């Protein structure tokens, strides 16, 4: 499901569109995902279900109890990726202790 | 034009007193568009214009406030009204959405299907309705009130709003119901508010703002949708997105609005009075379950 959409991209390939980007101030923490939009200066904010593979493609979740951590929060990305935010979400990962994207404003280092 | 800066436009009221004969609507700035900011939809940008201006008013916002939004389903399979109510309202705030055909939306949940299959025993504390039918305009044939979902958004106000609750319901030139206008008047304080970022439609948002569940006001609803066509008719709104630029005051305050559970033996003038102050609440606090009829066959 995850894998395939990596390799849709290839010879192409069209990324998921109409994700739902919402107005903020864009002066927000700048985390990952949120119960509001959180969006900084360097960052675009979506609504959650609108980002989410399993959401869209009406498929189940990959954890056994089937909860989304996207659908009824917001998820910040770089506005150098805000063209495809379901592919941003699946190539990268949240830092569990920041709650920032890895490699992306997640410093704990 | 000062209301360039607003989020919208509320209807004055001195044009609410009038005796208007219905009229075809005919907009000096039909076909303009606003500029959007850049990606930003127009479903985004027009609920965000509502709820900027919903914070003007004195609604009541409980704890656990519960709130249900109808016709929420955009033809691309998702829900930017609702995502801009689930940033407008309180963190924890039950919100329910609703239409017709299957979509993806951030709503604790969705409901797919007409009135007749959904049901709930429940009350609610405010309702939003973008349920609009893309057939009903026939300039072909008379305009006369509407009555398909909006005999059962009425419905759905006289039994399910709690009193000192509030609505939001789209209506256009030619969707419009005049039994909801009549409603209005169960209301401490009414208007119909068209958004700057669409203000070359003859779409408005007809706000119930306190329920008082009973007439405090008698309202011809034939004769109001047609005082609200002149005030369009006659009043150009110069399209804005001004306010969308300035974000910083926009999630509705908690104000955690007591919930008290009365009967109608029990509602004296001066719970009126905090009804219309949107200081109260009235309605019972259970569970809320919602109920999906199948109609089953082989
Ligand atoms: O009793 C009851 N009715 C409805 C929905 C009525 C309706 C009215 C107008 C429009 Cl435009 C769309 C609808 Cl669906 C919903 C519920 C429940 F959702 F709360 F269970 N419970
Ligand atoms: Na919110
Ligand atoms: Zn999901
Ligand atoms: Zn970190």
């Amino acid at each position: 499901a995850a894998k395939a959409y990596k390799d849709y991209l290839a010879s192409g390939g069209q990324p998921i569109t109409n994700c739902v980007k919402m107005l903020c101030t864009h002066t927000g923490t700048g985390q990952a995902i949120t119960v509001t939009p959180e969006a900084n200066m360097d960052q675009e904010s979506f609504g959650g279900a609108s980002c989410c593979l399993y959401c869209r493609c009406h498929i189940d979740h990959p954890n056994p109890k089937g909860f989304c951590d996207l659908k009824g929060k917001y998820v910040q990305i770089p506005t150098t990726c805000a063209n495809d935010p379901v592919g941003f979400t699946l190539k990268n990962t949240v830092c569990t202790v920041c709650g920032m994207w890895k490699g992306y404003g997640c410093s704990c280092d | 034009s000062s209301q360039a800066w607003q989020p919208g436009v509320a209807m004055p009221n001195l044009y609410k007193m009038q005796r208007m004969l219905l009229e075809k609507c005919d907009l000096q700035n039909y076909g303009d568009s606003a500029t959007l900011p850049k990606g930003i939809m127009m479903n985004v940008a027009k609920y965000t214009q509502l709820c900027q201006y919903l914070n003007t008013l004195t609604l009541a916002v409980p704890y656990n406030m519960r709130v249900i939004h109808f016709g929420a389903g955009s033809d691309k399979g998702v829900a930017p009204g609702t995502a801009v109510l689930r940033q407008w309202l309180p963190t924890g705030t039950l919100l329910v959405d609703s239409d017709l055909n299957d979509f993806v939306s951030d709503a604790d949940s969705t409901l797919i299907g007409d009135c007749a299959t959904v049901h709930t025993a429940n009350k609610w504390d405010l309702i939003i309705s973008d349920m609009y039918d893309p057939k009903t305009k026939n300039v072909t044939k008379e305009n006369d009130s509407k009555e398909g979902f909006f005999t059962y958004i009425c419905g759905f106000i006289q039994q399910k709003l709690a009193l000192g609750g509030s609505v939001a319901i789209k209506i256009t030139e030619h969707s419009w119901n005049a039994d909801l206008y009549k409603l209005m008047g169960h209301f401490a304080w009414w208007t119909a508010f068209v958004t700057n970022v669409n203000a070359s439609s003859s779409e408005a948002f007809l706000i119930g703002c306190n329920y008082l569940g009973k007439p405090r006001e008698q309202i011809d609803g034939y004769v109001m949708h047609a005082n609200y066509i002149f005030w369009r008719n006659t009043n150009p709104i110069q399209l804005s997105s001004y306010s969308l630029f300035d974000m910083s005051k926009f999630p509705l305050k908690l104000r955690g609005t007591a919930v008290m559970s009365l009967k109608e033996g029990q509602i004296n003038d001066m719970i009126l009075s905090l009804l219309s102050k949107g200081r109260l609440i009235i309605r019972e606090n259970n569970r809320v379950v919602i109920s999906s009829d199948v109609l089953v066959n082989n």
